[PDB]
Protein backbone atom coordinates (compact mmCIF):
# COMPACT_ATOMS: atom_id res chain seq x y z
CA UNK A 1 0.00 0.00 0.00
CA UNK A 2 2.07 3.04 -1.20
CA UNK A 3 0.18 6.29 -0.95
CA UNK A 4 1.26 9.05 -3.40
CA UNK A 5 -0.67 12.22 -3.85
CA UNK A 6 -1.06 14.26 -7.11
CA UNK A 7 -3.08 16.78 -9.17
CA UNK A 8 -4.18 16.79 -12.01
CA UNK A 9 -5.60 18.84 -14.49
CA UNK A 10 -8.81 17.95 -16.64
CA UNK A 11 -10.89 20.05 -19.40
CA UNK A 12 -14.35 18.83 -18.48
CA UNK A 13 -14.93 16.19 -21.51
CA UNK A 14 -18.66 16.22 -23.94
CA UNK A 15 -20.98 15.33 -20.97
CA UNK A 16 -18.55 15.37 -17.91
CA UNK A 17 -15.03 14.80 -16.79
CA UNK A 18 -15.12 10.83 -18.21
CA UNK A 19 -15.15 9.03 -15.03
CA UNK A 20 -17.85 7.89 -12.05
CA UNK A 21 -17.33 8.16 -8.41
CA UNK A 22 -18.39 6.04 -4.60
CA UNK A 23 -18.06 6.74 -1.26
CA UNK A 24 -19.16 9.72 1.17
CA UNK A 25 -19.91 9.65 5.00
CA UNK A 26 -23.31 7.67 4.81
CA UNK A 27 -21.86 5.45 1.42
CA UNK A 28 -18.48 4.06 2.78
CA UNK A 29 -16.73 1.69 0.23
CA UNK A 30 -15.17 -0.44 2.82
CA UNK A 31 -15.70 -0.06 6.25
CA UNK A 32 -15.05 3.12 7.95
CA UNK A 33 -13.59 4.78 4.97
CA UNK A 34 -15.65 8.32 4.10
CA UNK A 35 -13.22 8.66 0.84
CA UNK A 36 -14.49 9.52 -2.25
CA UNK A 37 -12.72 7.03 -4.76
CA UNK A 38 -13.06 6.76 -8.68
CA UNK A 39 -14.55 3.56 -9.79
CA UNK A 40 -14.85 3.49 -13.59
CA UNK A 41 -13.27 5.70 -15.92
CA UNK A 42 -14.97 6.46 -19.23
CA UNK A 43 -14.12 4.36 -22.69
CA UNK A 44 -12.77 7.37 -24.75
CA UNK A 45 -13.37 10.54 -21.96
CA UNK A 46 -11.24 13.37 -21.03
CA UNK A 47 -10.38 11.42 -17.66
CA UNK A 48 -8.62 8.81 -19.86
CA UNK A 49 -6.89 10.92 -22.00
CA UNK A 50 -5.12 13.21 -19.61
CA UNK A 51 -4.03 9.36 -17.92
CA UNK A 52 -2.71 9.62 -14.60
CA UNK A 53 -6.13 9.52 -12.94
CA UNK A 54 -6.55 5.15 -12.14
CA UNK A 55 -9.35 3.25 -11.81
CA UNK A 56 -9.17 3.29 -7.92
CA UNK A 57 -7.65 6.80 -6.68
CA UNK A 58 -8.93 8.71 -3.84
CA UNK A 59 -10.61 12.38 -4.51
CA UNK A 60 -9.13 14.93 -1.86
CA UNK A 61 -9.94 17.72 -3.15
CA UNK A 62 -11.88 19.27 -6.08
CA UNK A 63 -10.33 23.53 -7.60
CA UNK A 64 -9.31 23.42 -3.52
CA UNK A 65 -12.17 22.53 -2.17
CA UNK A 66 -11.81 19.02 0.22
CA UNK A 67 -13.47 15.85 -0.10
CA UNK A 68 -12.54 14.64 4.02
CA UNK A 69 -16.15 13.23 5.39
CA UNK A 70 -18.44 14.10 3.30
CA UNK A 71 -21.77 12.77 1.80
CA UNK A 72 -21.94 11.44 -1.30
CA UNK A 73 -24.63 13.87 -2.26
CA UNK A 74 -22.25 16.78 -1.41
CA UNK A 75 -19.10 15.30 -3.13
CA UNK A 76 -20.95 15.04 -6.47
CA UNK A 77 -22.22 18.51 -5.75
CA UNK A 78 -18.51 19.67 -6.29
CA UNK A 79 -18.48 18.30 -9.23
CA UNK A 80 -21.89 19.42 -10.97
CA UNK A 81 -20.80 22.69 -9.59
CA UNK A 82 -17.70 23.06 -11.02
CA UNK A 83 -16.46 24.66 -14.22
CA UNK A 84 -14.94 23.02 -17.32
CA UNK A 85 -11.61 23.48 -16.24
CA UNK A 86 -10.91 20.92 -12.90
CA UNK A 87 -7.92 20.41 -11.22
CA UNK A 88 -8.32 17.73 -8.42
CA UNK A 89 -6.11 16.53 -5.84
CA UNK A 90 -5.96 12.55 -6.09
CA UNK A 91 -3.92 10.39 -3.87
CA UNK A 92 -2.66 7.33 -6.28
CA UNK A 93 -2.56 3.91 -3.76
CA UNK A 94 -1.18 1.24 -5.28
CA UNK A 95 -0.01 -1.72 -3.27
CA UNK A 96 2.27 -4.16 -3.75
CA UNK A 97 2.44 -7.86 -2.31
CA UNK A 98 5.52 -9.08 -0.75
CA UNK A 99 7.11 -11.30 -3.78
CA UNK A 100 6.27 -10.56 -7.51
CA UNK A 101 6.24 -13.98 -8.24
CA UNK A 102 3.87 -15.52 -5.63
CA UNK A 103 0.40 -16.78 -6.97
CA UNK A 104 -1.61 -15.47 -4.14
CA UNK A 105 -2.19 -11.30 -4.06
CA UNK A 106 -3.22 -9.06 -1.97
CA UNK A 107 -7.09 -8.61 -2.44
CA UNK A 108 -7.25 -5.08 -3.86
CA UNK A 109 -11.00 -4.27 -2.37
CA UNK A 110 -10.25 -5.78 0.86
CA UNK A 111 -12.50 -5.50 3.65
CA UNK A 112 -11.81 -7.29 6.72
CA UNK A 113 -15.29 -7.49 8.74
CA UNK A 114 -16.94 -8.29 5.65
CA UNK A 115 -14.97 -11.45 4.72
CA UNK A 116 -15.05 -12.09 8.32
CA UNK A 117 -19.14 -12.61 7.85
CA UNK A 118 -19.65 -14.39 4.56
CA UNK A 119 -17.32 -17.13 6.70
CA UNK A 120 -19.79 -17.01 9.66
CA UNK A 121 -22.40 -17.63 7.75
CA UNK A 122 -20.39 -20.48 5.66
CA UNK A 123 -20.07 -21.94 8.86
CA UNK A 124 -23.46 -21.24 10.55
CA UNK A 125 -25.22 -23.25 7.35
CA UNK A 126 -26.43 -26.41 7.02
CA UNK A 127 -24.15 -28.93 5.86
CA UNK A 128 -21.60 -25.72 6.03
CA UNK A 129 -20.98 -23.99 2.25
CA UNK A 130 -16.87 -25.32 1.99
CA UNK A 131 -16.90 -23.34 -1.48
CA UNK A 132 -17.45 -20.03 -0.12
CA UNK A 133 -14.58 -20.45 2.64
CA UNK A 134 -12.36 -21.38 -0.04
CA UNK A 135 -12.84 -18.33 -2.63
CA UNK A 136 -12.09 -15.79 0.18
CA UNK A 137 -9.12 -17.68 2.37
CA UNK A 138 -7.38 -18.74 -0.85
CA UNK A 139 -8.04 -15.18 -2.60
CA UNK A 140 -6.98 -13.27 0.20
CA UNK A 141 -3.27 -12.71 1.33
CA UNK A 142 -1.83 -14.53 4.49
CA UNK A 143 -1.94 -10.95 6.36
CA UNK A 144 -5.51 -10.32 4.97
CA UNK A 145 -6.19 -13.63 7.16
CA UNK A 146 -4.73 -12.23 9.86
CA UNK A 147 -7.39 -9.25 9.69
CA UNK A 148 -9.89 -12.03 8.75
CA UNK A 149 -9.52 -13.77 11.93
CA UNK A 150 -9.02 -10.76 14.34
CA UNK A 151 -12.66 -9.82 13.14
CA UNK A 152 -13.87 -13.44 13.77
CA UNK A 153 -12.81 -13.20 17.09
CA UNK A 154 -14.45 -10.40 17.68
CA UNK A 155 -17.76 -10.88 16.13
CA UNK A 156 -18.36 -14.64 17.46
CA UNK A 157 -15.86 -14.58 20.94
CA UNK A 158 -14.61 -17.51 18.64
CA UNK A 159 -11.77 -17.43 16.76
CA UNK A 160 -11.64 -18.49 12.95
CA UNK A 161 -9.35 -21.45 13.01
CA UNK A 162 -11.22 -24.23 15.68
CA UNK A 163 -14.75 -22.76 14.08
CA UNK A 164 -13.08 -24.57 10.78
CA UNK A 165 -11.39 -27.21 12.66
CA UNK A 166 -15.28 -27.93 13.41
CA UNK A 167 -16.75 -27.12 9.72
CA UNK A 168 -13.93 -28.58 7.80
CA UNK A 169 -12.19 -32.36 7.29
CA UNK A 170 -10.40 -34.22 5.07
CA UNK A 171 -7.48 -33.06 2.96
CA UNK A 172 -9.40 -29.62 2.89
CA UNK A 173 -9.39 -29.02 6.52
CA UNK A 174 -5.51 -29.23 6.54
CA UNK A 175 -4.78 -27.23 3.54
CA UNK A 176 -7.11 -24.53 5.00
CA UNK A 177 -5.52 -24.62 8.64
CA UNK A 178 -2.34 -24.19 7.01
CA UNK A 179 -3.43 -20.41 5.05
CA UNK A 180 -4.55 -19.60 8.48
CA UNK A 181 -0.84 -19.92 10.14
CA UNK A 182 1.52 -17.24 9.58
CA UNK A 183 4.55 -18.56 7.89
CA UNK A 184 6.65 -18.81 10.81
CA UNK A 185 3.55 -20.86 12.79
CA UNK A 186 3.11 -23.06 9.56
CA UNK A 187 7.31 -24.15 9.48
CA UNK A 188 7.34 -24.47 13.16
CA UNK A 189 4.38 -26.50 12.90
CA UNK A 190 5.39 -28.87 10.20
CA UNK A 191 8.75 -28.77 11.92
CA UNK A 192 6.97 -30.09 15.31
CA UNK A 193 5.53 -32.42 13.03
CA UNK A 194 8.49 -34.27 11.49
CA UNK A 195 10.26 -34.37 14.85
CA UNK A 196 7.85 -35.89 17.13
CA UNK A 197 8.02 -39.64 15.44
CA UNK A 198 11.36 -41.07 17.26
CA UNK A 199 11.90 -42.16 14.11
CA UNK A 200 11.33 -38.51 12.36
CA UNK A 201 9.99 -37.11 8.86
CA UNK A 202 13.64 -36.48 7.87
CA UNK A 203 12.08 -36.04 4.28
CA UNK A 204 10.08 -33.05 5.96
CA UNK A 205 12.28 -31.50 7.84
CA UNK A 206 15.15 -31.48 5.15
CA UNK A 207 12.97 -29.87 3.08
CA UNK A 208 12.21 -27.36 5.04
CA UNK A 209 15.61 -26.91 6.70
CA UNK A 210 17.43 -26.82 3.32
CA UNK A 211 14.86 -23.93 1.96
CA UNK A 212 14.45 -21.46 4.40
CA UNK A 213 16.07 -18.36 4.61
CA UNK A 214 18.01 -16.42 7.54
CA UNK A 215 15.13 -14.03 7.58
CA UNK A 216 12.25 -17.19 8.21
CA UNK A 217 14.39 -19.52 10.11
CA UNK A 218 15.26 -16.70 12.67
CA UNK A 219 11.32 -16.23 12.48
CA UNK A 220 10.44 -20.01 13.02
CA UNK A 221 13.09 -20.32 15.79
CA UNK A 222 11.50 -17.29 17.73
CA UNK A 223 8.13 -18.25 17.27
CA UNK A 224 8.88 -22.43 17.55
CA UNK A 225 10.55 -20.95 21.68
CA UNK A 226 7.00 -19.61 21.78
CA UNK A 227 4.90 -22.50 20.37
CA UNK A 228 6.51 -25.23 21.84
CA UNK A 229 8.90 -24.04 25.21
CA UNK A 230 11.94 -25.64 23.47
CA UNK A 231 15.01 -24.35 21.23
CA UNK A 232 13.78 -26.05 17.68
CA UNK A 233 17.97 -26.72 17.79
CA UNK A 234 17.33 -28.83 21.08
CA UNK A 235 14.85 -30.75 19.13
CA UNK A 236 16.69 -31.45 16.15
CA UNK A 237 19.58 -32.61 18.25
CA UNK A 238 17.43 -35.14 19.79
CA UNK A 239 16.11 -36.23 17.10
CA UNK A 240 18.60 -36.59 14.61
CA UNK A 241 22.42 -38.11 14.85
CA UNK A 242 25.64 -37.91 13.02
CA UNK A 243 26.71 -35.46 10.41
CA UNK A 244 23.34 -35.14 9.18
CA UNK A 245 22.72 -33.67 12.97
CA UNK A 246 25.66 -31.16 12.43
CA UNK A 247 24.19 -30.11 9.07
CA UNK A 248 20.41 -29.51 9.96
CA UNK A 249 21.56 -27.94 13.17
CA UNK A 250 24.09 -25.53 11.43
CA UNK A 251 21.39 -24.83 9.01
CA UNK A 252 18.56 -24.22 11.21
CA UNK A 253 20.73 -21.88 12.91
CA UNK A 254 19.57 -19.02 10.09
CA UNK A 255 22.91 -17.30 10.30
CA UNK A 256 23.74 -17.80 6.95
CA UNK A 257 26.00 -14.96 5.51
CA UNK A 258 24.30 -12.28 3.91
CA UNK A 259 24.88 -11.36 0.22
CA UNK A 260 27.68 -9.02 0.74
CA UNK A 261 28.10 -6.25 -2.23
CA UNK A 262 31.42 -7.44 -3.82
CA UNK A 263 31.78 -11.02 -5.38
CA UNK A 264 34.66 -12.82 -3.73
CA UNK A 265 36.23 -14.14 -6.57
CA UNK A 266 39.64 -15.73 -4.78
CA UNK A 267 36.84 -17.25 -2.05
CA UNK A 268 34.91 -19.01 -4.71
CA UNK A 269 37.94 -20.53 -5.90
CA UNK A 270 38.98 -21.16 -2.86
CA UNK A 271 36.08 -23.05 -1.79
CA UNK A 272 35.81 -24.71 -5.00
CA UNK A 273 39.37 -26.18 -4.32
CA UNK A 274 38.16 -27.28 -0.95
CA UNK A 275 35.19 -28.89 -1.96
CA UNK A 276 37.15 -30.97 -4.37
CA UNK A 277 39.73 -31.84 -1.96
CA UNK A 278 37.33 -32.47 0.86
CA UNK A 279 35.34 -35.18 -1.09
CA UNK A 280 36.19 -36.62 -4.47
CA UNK A 281 40.08 -35.78 -4.99
CA UNK A 282 40.42 -37.86 -1.59
CA UNK A 283 39.45 -41.56 -0.30
CA UNK A 284 36.48 -41.05 2.20
CA UNK A 285 35.12 -37.27 2.54
CA UNK A 286 35.91 -34.81 5.12
CA UNK A 287 32.39 -33.99 5.98
CA UNK A 288 32.77 -30.96 8.08
CA UNK A 289 34.43 -28.94 5.64
CA UNK A 290 31.92 -29.52 3.32
CA UNK A 291 29.19 -28.61 6.23
CA UNK A 292 31.24 -25.59 6.38
CA UNK A 293 31.36 -24.25 3.50
CA UNK A 294 27.60 -25.25 2.25
CA UNK A 295 25.87 -23.67 5.10
CA UNK A 296 28.20 -20.73 5.85
CA UNK A 297 28.47 -19.25 2.93
CA UNK A 298 25.75 -17.00 1.06
CA UNK A 299 23.87 -18.39 -1.66
CA UNK A 300 24.73 -15.93 -4.41
CA UNK A 301 28.72 -17.25 -3.89
CA UNK A 302 27.70 -20.50 -3.18
CA UNK A 303 26.38 -21.04 -6.80
CA UNK A 304 29.52 -19.37 -8.19
CA UNK A 305 31.37 -21.54 -5.99
CA UNK A 306 29.61 -24.99 -7.76
CA UNK A 307 30.37 -23.57 -11.10
CA UNK A 308 33.88 -23.18 -10.65
CA UNK A 309 33.79 -26.40 -8.66
CA UNK A 310 33.40 -28.37 -12.51
CA UNK A 311 36.96 -26.60 -13.38
CA UNK A 312 38.38 -28.77 -10.85
CA UNK A 313 36.21 -32.13 -10.44
CA UNK A 314 35.30 -34.32 -13.56
CA UNK A 315 31.97 -34.09 -11.75
CA UNK A 316 29.09 -31.66 -10.67
CA UNK A 317 28.63 -31.13 -7.73
CA UNK A 318 24.94 -33.15 -7.14
CA UNK A 319 27.22 -36.23 -8.87
CA UNK A 320 30.00 -35.70 -6.17
CA UNK A 321 27.46 -35.92 -3.74
CA UNK A 322 25.68 -39.03 -4.52
CA UNK A 323 29.68 -40.19 -4.76
CA UNK A 324 30.80 -39.73 -1.32
CA UNK A 325 27.63 -39.77 1.07
CA UNK A 326 24.68 -41.79 1.58
CA UNK A 327 21.42 -42.07 3.93
CA UNK A 328 20.01 -38.90 5.17
CA UNK A 329 23.07 -37.17 4.92
CA UNK A 330 23.31 -37.86 1.19
CA UNK A 331 19.76 -36.85 0.85
CA UNK A 332 20.23 -33.45 3.27
CA UNK A 333 23.26 -32.46 0.47
CA UNK A 334 21.68 -33.02 -2.65
CA UNK A 335 18.40 -30.99 -1.22
CA UNK A 336 20.63 -27.74 -0.43
CA UNK A 337 22.47 -27.84 -3.32
CA UNK A 338 19.40 -27.94 -5.52
CA UNK A 339 17.78 -25.08 -3.27
CA UNK A 340 20.97 -22.85 -3.77
CA UNK A 341 21.32 -23.87 -7.92
CA UNK A 342 17.34 -23.31 -8.66
CA UNK A 343 15.01 -22.87 -5.48
CA UNK A 344 11.66 -22.90 -7.86
CA UNK A 345 13.04 -25.97 -9.70
CA UNK A 346 13.31 -27.88 -6.31
CA UNK A 347 9.92 -26.93 -5.40
CA UNK A 348 8.41 -28.38 -8.69
CA UNK A 349 10.36 -31.74 -8.71
CA UNK A 350 8.92 -32.20 -5.21
CA UNK A 351 5.38 -31.52 -6.41
CA UNK A 352 6.07 -33.82 -9.52
CA UNK A 353 7.82 -36.29 -7.18
CA UNK A 354 4.50 -36.28 -4.57
CA UNK A 355 1.89 -36.99 -7.57
CA UNK A 356 3.92 -38.80 -10.02
CA UNK A 357 3.02 -42.35 -8.84
CA UNK A 358 0.17 -43.79 -6.93
CA UNK A 359 -1.72 -42.30 -4.82
CA UNK A 360 -0.46 -38.58 -3.50
CA UNK A 361 1.87 -37.47 -0.50
CA UNK A 362 -0.63 -35.49 0.40
CA UNK A 363 1.29 -33.45 2.97
CA UNK A 364 4.22 -32.27 0.53
CA UNK A 365 1.96 -31.38 -1.88
CA UNK A 366 -0.26 -29.48 0.80
CA UNK A 367 2.36 -28.25 2.29
CA UNK A 368 4.60 -26.35 -0.96
CA UNK A 369 1.06 -24.78 -2.19
CA UNK A 370 0.28 -23.32 1.21
CA UNK A 371 4.30 -22.69 1.73
CA UNK A 372 5.25 -20.73 -1.98
CA UNK A 373 2.06 -19.40 -2.81
CA UNK A 374 3.11 -16.17 -1.63
CA UNK A 375 6.89 -16.78 -2.32
CA UNK A 376 7.12 -18.06 -5.55
CA UNK A 377 4.35 -20.34 -7.12
CA UNK A 378 4.77 -18.67 -9.95
CA UNK A 379 8.36 -19.53 -11.01
CA UNK A 380 7.36 -22.55 -10.02
CA UNK A 381 5.10 -23.23 -12.47
CA UNK A 382 7.32 -21.84 -15.06
CA UNK A 383 10.10 -24.72 -14.06
CA UNK A 384 7.48 -27.53 -13.80
CA UNK A 385 5.83 -26.85 -16.92
CA UNK A 386 9.47 -26.28 -19.04
CA UNK A 387 9.91 -29.97 -17.68
CA UNK A 388 6.87 -31.67 -17.31
CA UNK A 389 5.21 -30.61 -20.31
CA UNK A 390 2.06 -29.90 -18.67
CA UNK A 391 1.39 -27.56 -15.86
CA UNK A 392 1.18 -28.57 -12.59
CA UNK A 393 -2.73 -27.07 -12.00
CA UNK A 394 -2.63 -30.34 -14.33
CA UNK A 395 -1.24 -32.37 -11.93
CA UNK A 396 -2.90 -31.39 -9.34
CA UNK A 397 -6.24 -31.77 -11.12
CA UNK A 398 -5.64 -35.44 -11.93
CA UNK A 399 -4.45 -36.38 -8.56
CA UNK A 400 -6.65 -34.37 -6.01
CA UNK A 401 -10.90 -34.08 -6.23
CA UNK A 402 -13.38 -32.09 -4.58
CA UNK A 403 -13.57 -28.98 -2.63
CA UNK A 404 -9.51 -30.01 -1.81
CA UNK A 405 -8.50 -29.77 -5.41
CA UNK A 406 -10.26 -26.21 -5.99
CA UNK A 407 -8.57 -25.24 -2.93
CA UNK A 408 -5.12 -26.51 -3.95
CA UNK A 409 -5.83 -25.25 -7.71
CA UNK A 410 -6.44 -21.40 -6.17
CA UNK A 411 -2.92 -21.80 -4.23
CA UNK A 412 -1.62 -22.90 -7.93
CA UNK A 413 -2.76 -19.57 -9.39
CA UNK A 414 -4.26 -20.82 -12.72
CA UNK A 415 -2.77 -22.98 -15.47
CA UNK A 416 0.05 -23.12 -17.75
CA UNK B 1 -23.82 4.49 -4.91
CA UNK B 2 -22.23 4.95 -8.19
CA UNK B 3 -22.46 8.58 -10.02
CA UNK B 4 -21.07 9.66 -13.47
CA UNK B 5 -19.04 12.96 -13.06
CA1 LIG C 1 -21.31 -30.98 3.25
CA1 LIG D 1 43.65 -29.91 -5.16
CA1 LIG E 1 36.14 -39.63 -1.50
CA1 LIG F 1 29.99 -14.27 1.08
CA1 LIG G 1 -0.46 -39.72 -8.14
Amino acid sequence: YLVTEEEINLTRGPSGLGFNIVGGTDQQYVSNDSGIYVSRIKENGAAALDGRLQEGDKILSVNGQDLKNLLHQDAVDLFRNAGYAVSLRVQHRLQVQGSAYGSVKAYTNFDAERDALNIETAIKTKGVDEVTIVNILTNRSNEQRQDIAFAYQRRTKKELASALKSALSGHLETVILGLLKTPAQYDASELKASMKGLGTDEDSLIEIICSRTNQELQEINRVYKEMYKTDLEKDIISDTSGDFRKLMVALAKGRRAEDGSVIDYELIDQDARDLYDAGVKRKGTDVPKWISIMTERSVPHLQKVFDRYKSYSPYDMLESIRKEVKGDLENAFLNLVQCIQNKPLYFADRLYDSMKGKGTRDKVLIRIMVSRSEVDMLKIRSEFKRKYGKSLYYYIQQDTKGDYQKALLYLCGGDD
Amino acid sequence: SETSV
